[PDB]
């Protein structure tokens, strides 16, 4: 019945791929670990290749994960992490099937580098809070890098 | 009796809140991203460990 | 005595005064996450325990939560989406929307956004 509504609903369809971003997934992946894994799941099976790719370049650049990871507490950051985590594994799974080859292959690699410089610059700074916070951050992600 | 004449009902809890729109002129940045990660949030590369540039 | 609603606003607006003190961060952020873990805790306790009609005679209608208290919409929906999934799958006659009508939803700026997939 949720996919059946879920079609319907995806034929109906930046500003909005900021927007929803702003409002819709990063104070739900923020609280307990089953948001974050939802908000996960409903970004695929909920939109089409071309406007996903766009959302998850937006949400990836445009360096906001810095920043957010310094704001957020300890548990919110774990969950952040999850998040990242979970997205990554259905990614390389993605490009691993071969399903994505004809320019996904370059646009998986920036983003590959432009994460690894983000958590490589926040990583490196003289506070406590955002030394705690990427440790924890990657403690959760380096399963699958 | 004191800790008994505190004034308990819903009225009282309402302490309504500030609004996310914060004025412009190591925690008092931490407390002024922690209020405006609703509002503005793709306004935040230009923190970067320094302060609040407006 | 009715101390359900009182209690659940009471530990949600101390937690923001207790993000307005100043201390160490260390210990800061440490008491805010204990706060936030104590409510989410409480809340699983009165949805586990208060089911039925008493749920929603006794826990403060929605629209009231929104717009009277200004509730941060997750902690809104993380306590009404169970009870409103439950009145949507079995009885089909009301729908989402109409539900939830009247909700100014204030830091949303529904605006340039779809209330559907909101």
């Amino acid at each position: 019945k949720t996919s059946e509504f879920i079609s319907e609903k995806s034929n109906v369809w930046e500003d909005q791929i900021k927007i929803f971003l702003q409002n819709c997934v990063v104070p739900r992946v923020l609280f307990s670990p089953s948001d974050a894994l939802f908000s996960s799941f409903f970004i695929f099976m909920a939109f089409r290749t071309e406007n996903l790719m766009s959302i998850l370049n937006t949400c990836i650049t445009s360096n906001i994960l810095k920043t957010l990871l310094f704001c957020c507490t300890s548990s919110e950051a774990g969950n952040l992490g999850l998040f990242f985590t979970d997205v990554l594994k259905k990614l390389e799974k993605m490009r691993l099937n071969g399903d994505f080859n004809d320019q996904a292959s370059r646009k998986l690699y920036e983003w590959h580098s432009v994460i690894t410089e983000q958590v490589i610059d926040l990583l490196s700074e003289k506070n406590y809070m955002s030394i705690r916070n990427g440790i924890e951050f990657m403690k959760h992600v380096t399963s699958v890098f | 009796n004191n800790v008994w004449k505190i004034p308990t009902g819903l009225d009282k809890i309402e302490q309504e809140v500030k609004k996310p729109e914060g004025v412009y002129e190591i925690i008092r940045q931490w407390q002024t991203l922690r209020f405006l990660r609703s509002r503005y949030l793709f306004d935040f590369d230009k923190v970067n460990e320094k302060t609040g540039v407006d | 005595q009715s101390a359900i609603s009182e209690i659940i606003l009471l530990l949600y607006t101390l937690n923001l005064k207790a993000n307005t003190q100043n201390s160490h961060y260390k210990i800061l952020s440490t008491r805010c996450d204990e706060m936030n873990t104590l409510l989410w805790s409480f809340i699983e306790l009165i949805k586990h325990c208060l089911k039925g009609k008493a749920f929603e005679e006794n826990v403060l209608p929605f629209v009231e939560l929104n717009n009277r208290f200004h509730l941060s919409t997750p902690w809104t929906f993380h306590i009404w989406r169970d009870y409103l999934d439950n009145q949507l799958n079995s009885n089909e006659n009301f729908s989402i929307d109409e539900l939830i009508e009247g909700a100014e939803f204030s830091d949303v700026d529904l605006t340039k956004i779809s209330k559907d997939l909101f």
